[PDB]
């Protein structure tokens, strides 16, 4: 969120 | 000349797979001729691949000094720094590579990946386009650009883009090269199930290749529960024990396991982030092991094996922070995929995928490399009953009866209502209604003035938009709010006299067919709006342009910023209906909307990711919300927005069933997971290889 | 229309200085008409200025929803997010502002500041140029671009650029507007001392304006040492108690204070970074107060006053993490500027500047708003004797005698040399020399092969390029290395048969006149190289181009990457001479080079920042290294590079004097600082206002 | 330094 953080499921680096 | 031959020999032994002999030979070439840029660059690449990043960095520094026009060494050094989490350093290296050689397509693509990972999608798009202008045949840049375009809902030449992605994947699989489409993104594109499984398998093979160099023998596994005193040792492996959707779904599960039959080990892949989610799992698991302090996959797998794990649970799959090399080493006799990854691992080292009959019907077993292990209702779970108990009940303020215009929620809401003189109880549990009097005026005045909080009869009445200013831990879901919170349509610019269709997922889940379906619904329901999120804000003008092209004025779509966790779940109460994305459903997001009591319309597809929402609805007991095709999806959504008595019935069903059904029942879920674990164990103990656990 | 008049009244009361009445009136305008974008945007700006960032953010979110074409609100919301340390969020906002209005010069400039602060100077330069293309008269963008250009050594139209900066500052000071040149950058440009002091004063005035809104009365100060049992209470205020040059200079000072006469309070403005520098100051100060946990400047100044501080020490000035508002509140009767800031605060709330006769001669008192408080030798100090005691002695390997080709250092170096059969002692203390035999071959083989370490007679022999792989705390200077380290010219590509002139500062300190002086030296000394750092790497091609234009081939300048702390100090032993930057000297960097025993040539200017190196050399006792003009600077540097017997004499003088002189003597320094403190106190106690303490 | 950090004296935001 603006002013903080919203963690999400995301891809690992490749 | 002798140094040249030594470098050639090292390259030969490198191709054979003998990495240690290659290192020894590169060092001998440097011993003979120390100012050898190519030998330094080759040794650095070899060390980087071994995970010896600091050592690789020494050799890249040598190559760049010796050959100042060596743009390739700057680019490769940038890749090593990126892996070391030195983002500024990596950017500096790619910047220098582009300055040395402006025609170096790879360096532009690597620079674009820094902009992408830093959230600057328009700059990522610009740098990928430069890479493709320079090198038209560039699978990594094309596929990474396609994902940037997906994130911002840029659908220019979409059908042709989708055909090219499929063509690129087909060629890479045929030529035995690692596909440029990430397995976690494969469900977003119209690839075959065979192709999606093959991409996953290639990623699984990378893990096996990385562990084969350790030359570790196969582990001796337990054959009974005697050494564990009749208890099944279950190991949960996750990089997400902390502030992350994974913990927001399963944080209560470890502590709900039966200690008489189970011994729980949680293997954290991430350091402690200081949040209550990490505190809870550390306090409630029988054992908590911080593997982030053990970077070697060999030593970390030895640790898992030493603990005597019977069932090792992969909660990452191909997601950020994963260490699938741990599973490739097979430290446990049974290894299962669970909850965190919505697809197949495609890997032989994973035995099972924990799913259900709705998500993964037996007919589609071919889409998975793993055997299917069914939970009885849905494999999906959420910690909403523990994290947001203040949303179990609600009261409304009648400002003219509506259940979603002005809403109150709080642990002490009953006591507050008891202090009020003219409260009406509308039978559904039941919904208390406060009339448009002095107390109702004070509430609306607070919202209009942007005031943080007020006091009514000694009770704390908080503005729902100001939770971070009142209690930041309550805003993130780390603590239950201790005040009464007000949520209103006016806080988000939503119309007081219209139907609100919502979708709170990241915009990448929307495709042209989905937006067209939504436009068709809006056109059929005059008094209606579509409520979306700036996720990211750069996607907003693209959605608005395509909606305008579909014949919808700007005022039919309302955007809100992404909100802190508690506010996001709470504001779902303002919508009438959630319109789920058929391409890739809301997963955590679907649980969030249903906890607010919001009916969700879905059209299940074929992939696991496109079927989760229908599995959640089937468990909930709302079969009427599941569409078989696009026309039925539109018809269900239009019926809900026009037949107000039907809408009331369905919203009432969702409101009651989120409690009475198994959906948010973490204790029942843990008990069913335990039943499934014992089935997996008894099958293995009897000397059988994994098979589908489908009854 | 009533809401319009209410917003107008709030704007009036805002201009008057009545911020609380302005807030109340903006809220009343919103009470009347809630969908008022201008009232939300004005209230947000007012709250942002009050430091109420979260509250300001609520109102910016309202403005952007109400008016989707309100690019100004997106840009201003971006500024609030940047202040909240949400860099990605801020970038998203500036990106949206530019998409809404591509002609919005301010948004491009704000986007350029994100690229600048994130270290991406070429992108910062590109965005500032777009801002200036759109708005030619834009002081903030022009001055910020001039600083980007300074960082990368881009000297295109330098003289005209310098004239324009002076013209911009002159106009801003005349029109009572905050100058666009930051006071910390003012010494880099040819501004008058009057202008540099006036810029500083305007920054000091911002702090006073921010504290006047708290409406706090003047504090009652102690008039004696009775309540402190005859002890002087000294408060050190710094955001740099941790891994930062400030702690690398003064970390031993708090613990060296005499407890019978002094009570030390360290006020940290930064959270604990987990480093040994923070551990040391927390363990050794009599009191350690974490003000990073007290964001309110009123409450933090109340805390300082409650402690009964007699002398409050400003270690930041206009540097990152400063809270000069604490000093503007005057919680102590005596407030002094010390060590961290190389210039005047220009502020009436600062009483003294701790300096010396060499750095700040009485003649130039006019350059400072503060009264001069002289330390007897230099105000400069370094913790080198405590952090790098392994560099107090050295041994060399004779590979053909040179003191700086192949160097050994270590706590156990004497014991290692005693285990060797044919060690020669060259009288200078003394320098042991190891001959070119078996042990000498094993050392060079390690370096050439890039090997991390070897063992000789049971002693640990480490490759100086691999310190982070051996002991990361020793690499950063947090721990003293426990192995014997090898440092060689071949590790950096330096010539074995030539004079090495070095400069390890950030490239921004170099200007065209300086590079020309250096080119003149190199041309006069055939067997010579200039050794510089990639600080940043993007400055390397600009320096190389200007050097080529001056007639120097690429091979006359050798670049190395920035190194971890210990390696940076240790590798200074490889140079013959350091060529100091006259524009702005090396300060911490000068102490680093002198600890290696490297003579430094300097030309002191008029500003404090341009005179530090000559003050360090005067204390050291090397007057012959101080140049009165450019010709003398070149003549001294050329004599050192050509008269080898003279070079030997000078290097020997530096080697001995870094120990025998007061330069690195932290105990003597603390005792002299204590003498100065008592002079300041006795002057105030006798009822006198501050005056120069110059004897 | 590349692969780590080198803290420096820098200007405060304005
Ligand atoms: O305004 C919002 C919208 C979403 N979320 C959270 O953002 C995350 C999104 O994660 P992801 O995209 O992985 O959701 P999923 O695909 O599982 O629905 C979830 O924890 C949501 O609860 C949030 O806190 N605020
Ligand atoms: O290769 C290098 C070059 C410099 N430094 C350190 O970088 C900092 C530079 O700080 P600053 O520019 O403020 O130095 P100053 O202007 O005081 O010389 C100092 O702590 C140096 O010791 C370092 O660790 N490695």
């Amino acid at each position: 969120y603006p002013g903080g953080s919203t963690p999400v499921s995301s891809a690992n680096m490749m | 000349t002798h140094a040249d031959s030594l470098n050639n020999l090292a390259n030969i032994k490198r191709e054979q797979g003998n990495i240690e002999e290659a290192v020894r030979l590169y060092r001998k070439a440097l011993e003979v001729f120390p100012e050898f840029a190519a030998a330094h660059s080759n040794l650095a690449s070899v060390l980087q691949q071994q995970g010896k990043l600091q050592e690789a960095l020494m050799h890249y520094k040598e190559a760049i000094r010796i050959s100042p026009t060596f743009a390739d060494a700057y680019s490769n050094m940038g890749n090593t720094l990126k892996e070391m989490q030195d983002v500024q350093g990596a950017l500096q290296c790619y910047t220098r590579a582009i300055q040395i050689n402006p025609a170096f397509a790879d360096a532009h693509s690597n620079l674009a990946s820094i902009h992408k990972d830093s959230g600057n999608i328009p700059e990522a798009i610009a740098s990928y386009r430069t890479a493709l202008k320079l090198k038209p045949d560039f699978p990594d840049a094309y596929c990474n650009l396609a994902h940037c375009l997906q994130i911002v809902c840029d659908w220019t030449d979409y059908d042709e883009r989708m055909k090219k992605l499929v063509s690129i994947v087909a060629d890479q699989l045929e030529k035995n090269r690692l596909p440029s489409v990430h397995p976690h993104h494969s469900m977003l594109y119209p690839l075959s199930h065979g192709f999606r499984k093959a991409i996953a398998e290639r990623h699984g093979n990378l893990c096996l290749d990385k562990i084969n160099v350790l030359h570790k023998p196969p582990y001796e596994h337990p054959k009974d529960l005697k050494l564990s005193d009749g208890r099944l040792r279950v190991g949960y492996v996750s990089s997400d024990f902390g502030n992350h959707p994974t913990s927001h779904l399963m944080q209560s599960i470890p502590g709900m396991h039966n200690p008489d039959k189970f011994e729980v080990f949680c293997y954290a892949l991430s350091p402690d982030d200081g949040t209550n989610f990490r505190v809870k799992v550390m306090a409630e698991a029988n054992h908590f092991i911080d593997l982030s302090q053990i970077p070697c996959n060999g030593k970390a797998a030895d640790r898992i094996h030493q603990d005597g794990i019977h069932i090792l649970v992969n909660m990452n799959g191909y997601t950020k922070g994963a260490r699938n090399e741990l599973f490739a080493l097979r430290p446990a006799p049974i290894q299962a995929m669970w909850l965190g990854y919505p697809g197949t691992s495609g890997a032989l080292f994973m035995d099972y995928i924990i799913t259900d009959q709705e998500t993964s019907p037996a007919e589609v077993a071919e889409q998975y490399s793993e055997k299917l292990a069914y939970m009885p209702h849905t494999f999906f779970i959420g910690d909403h009953a523990n994290m947001f108990p203040h949303l179990k009940k609600k009261a409304v303020i009648d400002f003219k009866i509506y259940d979603n215009r002005i809403v109150l929620n709080g642990i002490d809401l009953k006591a507050f209502l008891d202090s009020l003189p003219d409260v009406k109880i509308v039978k559904m549990l039941n919904m208390p209604v406060i009339p448009m009097n002095t107390i109702a005026e004070a509430v609306i005045e607070m919202i209009n003035r942007g005031q943080i909080q007020i006091t009514i009869n000694g009770f704390s009445i908080s503005n729902g938009l100001a939770t971070t200013q009142i209690n930041n831990k309550a805003a993130t879901g780390e603590e239950v709010p201790r005040t009464i919170i007000v949520t209103t349509r006016s806080q988000y610019g939503l119309p007081e006299d219209a139907i609100v269709y919502c979708n709170f997922n990241q915009l990448y889940k929307i495709d042209p067919s989905t937006l067209q379906m939504w436009a068709n619904i809006l056109k059929r329901v005059p008094n209606s709006v579509l409520w979306l999120l700036r996720f990211p804000a750069v996607g907003e003008p693209n959605i608005q342009q395509y909606a305008q092209n579909m014949g919808l004025p700007q005022n039919r779509i309302i955007f809100s910023p992404v909100a802190p966790k508690e506010e996001h779940v709470r504001r779902g109460q303002l919508a009438d209906v959630c319109l789920d994305t058929p391409l890739c459903n809301g997963h955590t997001t679907g649980m969030d909307v249903l906890w607010a009591g919001t009916p969700m319309v879905t059209m299940p597809g074929e992939t696991l990711a496109s079927r989760v929402a229908a599995s959640q609805l089937t468990c909930l007991g709302c079969l009427e919300l599941i569409a078989k095709n696009r026309q039925e999806y539109e018809d269900i959504a239009v019926k809900l927005g026009t037949d107000l008595e039907y809408l009331k019935k369905v919203r009432g069903k969702v409101w009651k069933q989120r409690i009475s059904s198994p959906l948010f029942n973490t204790k029942q879920y843990t008990m069913e997971l335990e039943r499934l674990y014992l089935q997996m164990w008894e099958h293995y103990a009897a000397g059988n290889k994994p098979d589908h656990m489908i009854k």
